[PDB]
This record gives structure tokens, sequence and C-alpha cells, in this order.
């Protein structure tokens, strides 16, 4: 019956301008990747670059947007 | 450092329990016990909380009798020097489930899990942190970042990987008194019985708070007062010179 | 007025007045901060769970 | 004449307490002694109360203090109290010795009085960290490794006394014991050199904001000075409480509720926010022998200012520039604290080093050359010819 | 006992100042005076002129030392993003 009631609020803000302002930077880096370690020398690539930074900026806007809001609804 | 071997910071929930008037929410305590024995407790030990505390506080006397006698433990040797058990009593403390390090380490793939009657007084962030972690487990880790075989990702323990995986998911645990047993919900109650564990004196110590700021903050207001008059004389003295004749 | 030589005045009853006040004032005291403190939080403590879950 | 001012020991008492002779325009900056030693008090009474608790050994010791806190009657405000005690008693020792920079109190006839205090800023700081080993948590361990490690550097003598120090060949339960029978010790020798401090004032008395003679209007202490003294003690009660009962934990580290392991070292060993800057002095000095020396020097270079302040007028009430300097010497102390808390990281390394000099250029070049200049801007503004 | 050396204070009658002529002191009771009279005329009217006076000595110092623990700090985490690694291994050599 009832959802997780954070997931609820986690999947309405990525619904916003703020939202996907940050869901689209965190991907097409995404995108990039797989090319930028997949290739030859990849075990023996020197820096392989990642997502943690563009991840934990969506991540970072999206709990504290949600955070005010939740326990109102947790029993 | 960079952010991601420092951690995610945790948010700020509004809970029940702050603020300098409030209380522990006492539902939600002994609800969080029931998270703690069908899902922490196969490898989290309680080893610094008595069966005693809980009475008056989550639990009635007779079901916390109850509740102990199911365990036992080392009674001490018979006429002839032989060991015995016995049931449990409620002088005696909360057991856990390993009997040493080794064997702890040999069931989590050579990590050890942390006792928690102090865990959220021991963590930078307290109750935010140990909810936003249970809570914070992502579906795929973000693309390209190598895990090691047998570690989790979630963006809140330092470094990134973490030994846990998820425990939490919805209706594992039918409550007692029909609340719904979301991940949130359960993951809440467990917080706030572990802050129960490390601050049991949270209430009592808030109450005589308010005594000590109240007659403190009249002392300070009377004090100021008392001066102000013993001092008038000297603020208010006035003087004169009339240049004497050099003669001497 | 002559508030003086009963009040004021003697200090025999002026330290016994302020230790008799002392002792009365502490139990009225605690007994009006405990019944606001339980009052404002009034759906949490245990004596009131005890009684909800019947 | 009055018993108060015949008998032997209540004649003490009225000469220091009752009928003192104080200046009539001392201000509420000279309160800060009458508090440290109600401070004094607080700790002492607390700390004999939970030792009836308290089990040195190293496998009992972390899980006393737990014991202490859970199962002791008013547990929970002997500790909180205590432990926020002593980050009190550091704040107006600080205060007290930056008024006495500013108003002049350490030049001649009081210059016996500045080096008796000099001692006692040594003993309060080597109290303090002997007690933080005693919780043994795991700030507990591993800053007593970095400290008693550098005295194993001194020439051909040094492994000889870090293994007297420790009873052994690591920090241990040898340790342990021995730091909690000094820390007990500690606070009645500072009792004693508090006392010797006394006696040194009431040969000259007390001095006052303007920095000329004060006696020519006088005014007794009882009922004047006493009962401004309460004004103070009550406020310091006020924030005390504030943070034993509302905010108990928030001048602590997290990691010192973990109990101490020598085999995992912590990601940040951090001291607590009153050592840090001496802290950031000592990680400034890429050598081992010379940082430990750089350190103490920063504590008995307050000896030499007795020496190098060369003017004719005492303290800064009417001295311009250096009232600007003295406000540069407080905020670069509260920056080298900052930097004593961060990683060892670039750019927090050389902005440590900048630092530590400015403090010791403070006191051996500014001092001398701003009053000099000081005294002759005096001279030609008056007679001009 | 014997007397020890002497000092730049005296007692009360011989506190050790120049000698006093030609001045004259008055004062009124507490009693007859009332108290908590002026203290506005007092927070607003001194207290104002003395920070007024003094915090020029104050605040021209601690707005060079924050000023500087900012451009380090900025700094830093720029150090450690991943737009400043090749910043970081220059400066760390
Ligand atoms: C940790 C807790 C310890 C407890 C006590 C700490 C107190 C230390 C504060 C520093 C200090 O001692 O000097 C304060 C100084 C003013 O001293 P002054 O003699 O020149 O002015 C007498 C007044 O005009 C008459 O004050 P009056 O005697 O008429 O009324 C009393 C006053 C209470 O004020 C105090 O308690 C003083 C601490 O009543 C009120 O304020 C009514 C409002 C409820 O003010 C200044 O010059 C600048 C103050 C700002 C800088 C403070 C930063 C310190 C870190
Ligand atoms: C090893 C030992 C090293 C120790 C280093 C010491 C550093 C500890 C820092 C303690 C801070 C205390 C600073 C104030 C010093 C007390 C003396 C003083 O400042 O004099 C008060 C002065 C009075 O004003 P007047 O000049 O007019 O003289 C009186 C009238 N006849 O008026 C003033 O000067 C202004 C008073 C305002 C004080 C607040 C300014 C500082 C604010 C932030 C400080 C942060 C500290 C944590
Ligand atoms: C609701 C259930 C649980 C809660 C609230 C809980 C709580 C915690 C907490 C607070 C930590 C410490 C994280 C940190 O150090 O920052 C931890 C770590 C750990 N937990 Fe749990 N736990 C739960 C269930 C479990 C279960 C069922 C297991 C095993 C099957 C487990 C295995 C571990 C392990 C191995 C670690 C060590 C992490 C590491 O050091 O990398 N946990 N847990
Ligand atoms: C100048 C006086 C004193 C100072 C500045 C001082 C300082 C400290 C400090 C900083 C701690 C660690 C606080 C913490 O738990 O985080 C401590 C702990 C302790 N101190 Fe003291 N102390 C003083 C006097 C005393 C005396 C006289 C005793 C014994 C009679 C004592 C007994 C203890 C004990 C038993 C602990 C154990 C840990 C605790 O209970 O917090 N202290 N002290
Ligand atoms: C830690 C315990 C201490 C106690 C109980 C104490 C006590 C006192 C008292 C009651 C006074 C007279 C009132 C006043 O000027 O505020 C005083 C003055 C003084 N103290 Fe301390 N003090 C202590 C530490 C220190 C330290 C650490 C220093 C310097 C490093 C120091 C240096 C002075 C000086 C120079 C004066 C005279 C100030 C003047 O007359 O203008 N004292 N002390
Ligand atoms: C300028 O003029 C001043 C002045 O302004 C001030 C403020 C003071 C006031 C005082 C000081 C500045 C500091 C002096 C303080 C000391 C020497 C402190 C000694 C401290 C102690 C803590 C002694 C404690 C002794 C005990 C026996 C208590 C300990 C334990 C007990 C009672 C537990 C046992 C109980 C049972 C039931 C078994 C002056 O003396 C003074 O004159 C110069
Ligand atoms: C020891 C620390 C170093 C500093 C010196 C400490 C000084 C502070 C002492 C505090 C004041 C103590 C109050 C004393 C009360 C008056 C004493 C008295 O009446 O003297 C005696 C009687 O005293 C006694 O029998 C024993 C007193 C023991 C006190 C133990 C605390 C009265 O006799 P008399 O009238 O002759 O007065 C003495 C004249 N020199
Ligand atoms: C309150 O206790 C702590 O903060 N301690 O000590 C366990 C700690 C904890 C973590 C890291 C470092 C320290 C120590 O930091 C310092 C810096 C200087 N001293 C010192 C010590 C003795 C003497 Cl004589 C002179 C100077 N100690």
């Amino acid at each position: 019956e009832v959802t997780d009631q954070l997931e609820d609020l986690r999947e309405h803000f990525k619904n916003t301008e703020e939202g996907k302002a940050l869901v689209h930077h965190y991907e097409e880096c995404a995108e990039r990747v797989k090319i930028q370690q997949q290739q030859p020398g990849y075990a023996d690539l020197e820096h392989k670059e990642d997502c943690v930074e563009e991840f934990f900026h969506l991540q970072h806007y999206l709990d504290t947007a949600t955070a005010p809001r939740l326990f109102d609804k947790l029993k | 450092m960079t952010a991601a071997e420092h951690g995610l910071h945790a948010p700020a929930y509004a809970w029940s329990h702050n603020g300098p008037f409030e209380t522990f929410d006492h539902a939600s305590i002994r609800r969080g016990y029931q998270v703690y024995r069908e899902v922490c407790a196969a490898c989290h030990s309680l080893d610094r909380v008595a069966w005693r505390t809980l009475v008056g506080v989550s639990h009635t006397n007779e079901e916390v009798r109850n509740m102990a006698e199911e365990f036992e433990y080392d009674d001490e040797p018979d006429e002839q020097g032989n060991p015995k058990k016995r049931p449990g009593k409620l002088s005696d403390y909360i057991p856990g489930p390993y009997p040493n390090e080794q064997a702890a380490r040999a069931a989590n793939q050579g990590a050890l899990p942390p006792d928690l009657s102090l865990i959220v007084k021991a963590r930078h962030g307290g109750c935010d942190y140990i909810f936003s972690l249970l809570t914070g487990y992502p579906d795929e880790p973000p693309a390209g970042v190598a895990l090691p075989p047998g570690s989790n990702y979630n963006p809140y323990f330092p470094g990134g990987s973490i030994a846990m995986a998820r425990v939490l998911f919805d209706d594992m645990v039918e409550y007692e008194d029909g609340t719904p047993a979301t991940t949130s919900q359960m993951a809440k109650d467990v917080t706030t019985f572990l802050n129960w564990c490390a601050e049991p004196e949270h209430d009592e110590r808030k109450r005589l708070g308010l005594k000590t700021v109240i007659i403190l903050s009249s002392l300070y207001l009377l004090s100021i007062w008392v001066k102000k008059f013993k001092w008038a004389g000297i603020k208010t003295r006035k003087f004169v010179f009339n240049p004497p004749k050099p003669r001497k | 007025s002559s508030l003086y030589k009963t009040f004021f005045k003697r200090n025999a009853v002026f330290v016994g007045t302020i230790f008799a006040g002392a002792f009365v004032f502490q139990t009225v005291f605690d007994t009006a901060i405990t019944s606001w403190y339980e009052n404002h939080n009034k759906g949490k403590l245990w004596k009131d769970v005890k009684a909800r879950i019947a | 004449m009055a018993f108060r001012k015949s008998n032997v020991y209540l004649s003490l008492v009225n000469s220091y307490i009752i009928d003192s002779p104080q200046p009539s325009s001392i201000n509420y900056w000279w309160n800060m002694g009458s508090l440290l030693g109600l401070c004094l008090v607080i700790q002492i009474v607390t700390g004999i109360f939970m030792a009836m608790h308290y089990s040195s050994n190293i496998e009992l010791a972390f899980s006393s203090v737990e014991h202490i806190m859970r199962d002791v009657h008013n547990g929970y405000i002997l500790r909180y109290l205590h432990a926020n005690g002593a980050s009190f008693f550091f704040m107006v020792m600080f205060m007290h010795m930056a008024k006495g920079l500013y108003y002049g109190s350490y030049r001649s006839p009081r210059v016996t009085l500045w080096n008796v205090g000099v001692i006692i800023f040594i003993l309060t700081i080597a109290t303090a960290f002997l007690g933080y080993c005693c919780v043994y948590g795991q700030m507990s361990h591993w800053g007593a490794t970095v400290i008693t490690n550098l005295f194993s550097a001194i020439p051909f003598v040094g492994n000889d006394i870090v293994s007297w120090l420790w009873g052994g060949f690591s920090v241990s339960n040898p340790t342990i014991q021995r730091f909690f029978a000094l820390h007990y010790l500690v606070p009645f020798i500072i009792a004693a050199m508090v006392i010797m401090h006394l006696m040194a004032l009431h040969i000259h008395g007390s001095s006052n904001p303007l920095g000329i003679t004060g006696n020519l209007d006088r005014i007794p202490m009882h009922s004047y000075f006493i009962f401004k003294d309460l004004v103070t003690v009550f406020l310091f009660m006020l924030i005390l409480a504030l943070f034993v009962f509302y905010s108990p934990n928030t001048l602590g580290h997290p990691d010192n509720y973990i109990p101490g392991n020598p085999l995992v070292t912590p990601a940040s060993i951090v001291p607590e926010w009153y050592l840090l800057p001496f802290y950031a002095i000592l990680r400034s000095i890429p050598d081992k022998l010379l940082g430990v020396i750089t350190m103490f020097a920063a504590i008995l270079v307050l000896l030499v200012l007795p020496f190098t302040d060369r003017s004719v007028v005492r303290g800064n009430t009417f001295k311009v520039l250096s009232k600007f300097f003295f406000f540069i010497f407080v905020f670069n102390f509260v920056l080298l604290g900052q930097i004593g808390a961060c990683h060892v990281e670039v750019p927090y390394v050389l902005m440590g080093q900048i630092a530590t000099f400015i403090y010791f250029a403070y006191f051996l070049i500014i001092v001398p050359v701003i009053s000099t200049i000081e005294n002759v801007l005096f001279y030609i503004g008056r007679v001009n010819k | 006992g014997p007397p020890s050396g002497k000092t730049y204070m005296g007692w009360w009658g011989h506190m050790g100042g120049p000698k006093q002529k030609g001045i004259t002191s008055y004062a009124v009771s507490p009693y007859a005076q009332k108290p908590l009279q002026g203290i506005f005329h007092n927070a607003v009217f001194n207290s104002f002129r003395r920070f007024k006076s003094q915090f020029l000595y104050v605040l021209i110092p601690a707005g060079i030392y924050w000023y500087w623990w900012k451009n380090g700090n900025e700094y830093n985490e720029f150090l450690y993003s991943k737009a400043g690694r090749e910043e970081l291994e220059r400066v760390n050599v």
C-alpha cells in the first residue's frame, strides 16, 4: 500500500528544473565515460575519470530540499 | 581531501526530541527495539544496555522478564566444579551474537560490525547521519567507481565503500500497533531507540536545566539592581578646587 | 510604614525567614515546573503510551 | 581594636578581602582573577567525587567513565560540569592575560607577579593533558603517542626519556596508571602557586586603566567590589549551566567515545580547542628537535616583555599605534588555532609558518620599535622649536 | 618580625602619595536617591559613544585576517576538485 515516503519526494523533486540541471550534468558525464576508460591501456590508464562529484551535487540539493518535509508524514 | 574521501553531508531532519523543552517519543522507542531484535541483532551487539533500564521507558516489567528468559547465561559452577547455565534476569545485559572478534570477522568477510550502544554520540552528524546512511544506498553506484568484490556503495560513508549491504525493505516487520512499516518508518524508529541507548538521562536533564536556568537568571538581575544602589554615592560625588596660598 | 521592625529590622528572623522561605519555595517551585514540562510533552510520555497499548 | 584586625587568622582575611585599598577606577576586566579561583574549586570538588568511582587500569578505564554516566546518581552532572569547566577555566585565563598585556601590568614594580603567573599557565596545560588521557578513547591514545615521541629526538638521551615516561615500549597500562596519579597532584601545586601570586600583589596592590598612581583616591574592597564581583559570578554560572544541561558535547570530539585502539589510526588527530595554536607552531617546524623547542619557547617568550617595552608610559589607553598591533596579535592567535584543526595541505602549510613568525616578532621586534617611536612623537608635539 | 623592603603603596593614613591641600569633596546617601535612574541615556548615549571611538582599532585587523583565511580555504577546495588536479600535482611537488 504505502511506499517509502522518502522515495516519493526524492522522486518528485527530480522533475524540477534545478533537478534536471543536476541529473543531466551527472549523466553526460556517465556517457563521456564509457568510452573514457573502455578503449586500450585502461587497466593501464594513469587517471580514469569518474562521476562522484556530480552525483554529490544532485544528492545534496535533493536532500536539503527534502529534509524539512518528510517527518511530517512519517508516524 | 576530496568530498568523496570525506563523505556527503547529512541533512537536517526535524526530529521530535530536538528542542530545549522536548522529550523522547516513547512509542517510537518501543517500535525501534522491535526493528533491532528482528533485523540488527543478527550481527550487532548492545553490550552496555541492561534489561532493567527498559522498564518504564518502552516495555512493562512483565514484558521484560519474558524477553530476558529467552536467553541462557553462565551460572556459577556446581558442587563438583562443573559449569552450569541459567535463564536471564533483569540485572543481566543484552547478549550479542558472537563469542569473540575472530568469529565476527569470519561471518562478515573479515570486517567487524561495531557495538551500537554509543554510535549516535561517536559519529559526526548524530541521528541525521545514522538515518541518512540506512536510507542512502543507491540502485547503481555512479559510473566509474570500481568497488572491490564484497563491498557496497553509499555516499554518506567516508571513502564511498562500506562493508554493510542494504538491510531495510518495505513491510518486513509487522508492527503491533498497526503502523505501516515502510523503509523510512523503521529507520526513524531505529535511530530513536539508539539515541536513547546513548543518552538515557535526556528527559530528566532537560527538566533540571529549566529549574537551574530560571533561578540563576533572576539572581543575575537582582545582583545588577543591588550593585547600582550601593554605588550611587560614588557615581554622583563632586569635587571642587580652591588654590591655596603657597606660603607653606 | 512599620514593616521595618517586623520585616527588615529583626535580623534574627530575617535570616530565619530567608531559610524558612527557602524550603517552602523549593517544594512549590518543583511541583510547578514538573507540571508544565509533563503537559508540554503530552502524548510522548510512557505513562500515556502505556494506556494507549491497552 | 576590632577582632578582625587582632586575630592571627582573620587579620589576613581582613587585609585581603575586607579593608584592602583598591583604585576607584578599575573596571570589570579586573574581575577575572576572582573567577579563576572559583574555577579551581569547581574542578577539584567535582574531580574528587568522580575519583570514588574511577578505575585507572587500561582494560577498565573507558568503561568506568560510562559507568559514572549511567549508574552513578547525578554522575552525568559531575562529568559534563567537569569537562566543560576546563574549557571555561582556559577562556577566562586568556582574557586575564590579554588584559595585563594591554594595561602594562607586567612592568616594574610587578615583574615578580607576572613570572609566577607564567608558571601557573605551564602547570595548567600539563594538568589538562594528563586528564584527557585518562578517558582512554581514540583521541586519548594517539594524542599521548604524538607528544611523548617528541622527546626521542634529544641528543643521545632521548630514547631513555620516552621509555621512562611510558614505563615500557609504548603507551600502555603503566602509562595510564601513572598519568592519573600525577593528574590528581598538580592541582594542589597550582593552589600553592596561587598563594605566592597573591603575596606579590599585596606589596604594591593593583594597577588601574589610566596607568598612573592610585594612592590619591582609594575605596575599600567590602561592599563596593564584593558586590561588583557577584555580578560576574552569576553570569559565569548561567552560561556554564547552559552548556552542561543543553549542549554538553559541542566542545569535544566524537572519536573519544570510541575506545582506544593501538591498531587503528584515526583519520584526523586533533587536540582540544585550547591547545590548537601551540599545536600549529609545532607542526610548522620541519625538524623534530627544533619543533619541540619552538613550542615551549612560545610560552616562555612572555618573560621577555618587561625588558622590550621601551616606553615611559604604562599601558595602551593613550597609545594609537600600540593599540593596532595589540589586536593584530589577538586575531593572529585565533588563526593559529584554526590552522591547527586542518589537514596538512596547501596553503595551510605556509599560512602557519608566516603566522608563527608574527607570534614571535611581536614580543621581540614590534614592541621595541613602536614604543621608541611613540616616545619621540610625544616630545616633538609639545616641545617644538 | 622584622620589617622588609618597602613598597610604592602603604595603608590607610600613610598611603604614600603627595600632600593635598585645597580640595573639597561632597556626596549624598544612596538611600536618599533613586536607583535605576538613567540607564537609557546610558546604553544609547555612552555605549554608542564608547563603541564609535574604539572600533576601527579592532575591525581593520579582523578584516585582514578573515580575508586571508578565505582566499586559502577557497584555493584548497579548488586543488582537491577534479578541475584542479593538474595544479595539485604541480604545487605538492
Ligand atoms: C565566559 C563567561 C565568563 C563570565 C563573565 C565574562 C565577562 C567578560 C566581559 C569582558 C569584560 O569584563 O569587560 C566588559 C566591558 C565593559 O566593562 P566596563 O566596566 O568598561 O563597563 C561597565 C558598564 O558600562 C556599566 O555596567 P553596570 O555596572 O552599570 O551594570 C551591570 C551590567 C552587567 O554587565 C556585566 O555583567 C559586565 C560583564 O548590566 C547590564 O549590562 C544590563 C543588561 C542586562 O565591555 C567592553 O569593554 C567590550 C565588551 C565586548 C567584548 C567582549 C568580548 C570578550 C570575549
Ligand atoms: C600564551 C599566551 C598567549 C595569549 C594570547 C591572548 C589571546 C586571548 C584573546 C582574549 C580576548 C580579549 C581581548 C581584549 C583584551 C582585554 C583588555 C582590553 O581590551 O581592554 C579593554 C579596552 C578598554 O577601553 P579603553 O582603551 O578606553 O581603556 C579603559 C578606559 N580607561 O577596550 C578594548 O580594548 C576593546 C575591548 C573589546 C574586546 C573584544 C575584541 C576582541 C573580539 C573577538 C576576540 C575573539 C577571542 C576568542
Ligand atoms: C537496521 C539494521 C542495521 C543498522 C541500523 C546497522 C548499523 C550500522 C552502523 C551505524 C554501522 C557503522 C557505520 C559507520 O561506521 O559509519 C554499521 C556497520 C556495519 N554493519 Fe550494520 N547495521 C544494521 C544491520 C546490519 C546487518 C544485518 C549486518 C550483517 C549482515 C551488518 C553488518 C555491518 C558491517 C559488516 C559493518 C561494518 C562497515 C565497515 O566497517 O565497512 N549490519 N552498521
Ligand atoms: C585544575 C584542575 C583540573 C583540570 C583543569 C582537569 C582537567 C581534566 C580534563 C580536561 C579531563 C578530561 C575531560 C573529559 O572527560 O573529556 C579530566 C578528566 C578527569 N579528571 Fe580532572 N582536572 C582537574 C582536576 C582534577 C582533580 C583534582 C581530580 C581528582 C581528584 C580530577 C579527576 C579526573 C578524572 C577522574 C577524570 C576522568 C574522566 C572524566 O571523569 O571526565 N581532575 N580532567
Ligand atoms: C590561574 C589562576 C590565577 C589566579 C587565581 C589569579 C588571581 C589573580 C587575582 C585575584 C588578581 C587581582 C585581580 C585582577 O587583577 O584581576 C590577579 C592579578 C594579576 N594576575 Fe593573576 N591569577 C591567575 C593566573 C594568572 C596568570 C596566568 C597571569 C599571567 C601570565 C597572571 C598575572 C596577573 C597580573 C599581572 C595581575 C595584576 C594585574 C593588575 O594589577 O593590573 N595571573 N590575579
Ligand atoms: C584582589 O583581592 C582578592 C580577590 O579579588 C579575590 C577574588 C580573592 C579570592 C581567591 C582567589 C583569587 C584564589 C584562592 C583559591 C585557592 C587557594 C583554592 C583552594 C582550592 C580548593 C578546591 C580547596 C578544597 C579542599 C577540600 C577539602 C574540598 C575537597 C573535597 C571534599 C569536601 C569531598 C569530601 C567529602 C566528604 C563528605 C567525605 C582574593 O583572595 C583576593 O585577595 C588578594
Ligand atoms: C593555611 C593556608 C595558608 C594561608 C593562611 C590561611 C589563613 C585563612 C584562615 C581562615 C580564617 C579561619 C577563621 C579562624 C576563626 C578565629 C580563630 C580564633 O578564634 O582564634 C582563637 C581560638 O582559636 C582556636 O582555638 C582554634 C581555631 C582553629 C581554626 C581552624 C580553622 C581565639 O583566641 P584569641 O582571641 O586570642 O585570637 C587570637 C589572637 N592572635
Ligand atoms: C587536552 O588533551 C589533549 O588535547 N591531548 O592530549 C591527550 C591531545 C589530543 C590529540 C592530539 C594532541 C594532543 C596534545 O596536544 C598538545 C599540544 C601541546 N601539548 C602539550 C602538552 C604538555 C605540555 Cl607540558 C606542553 C604542551 N599537548
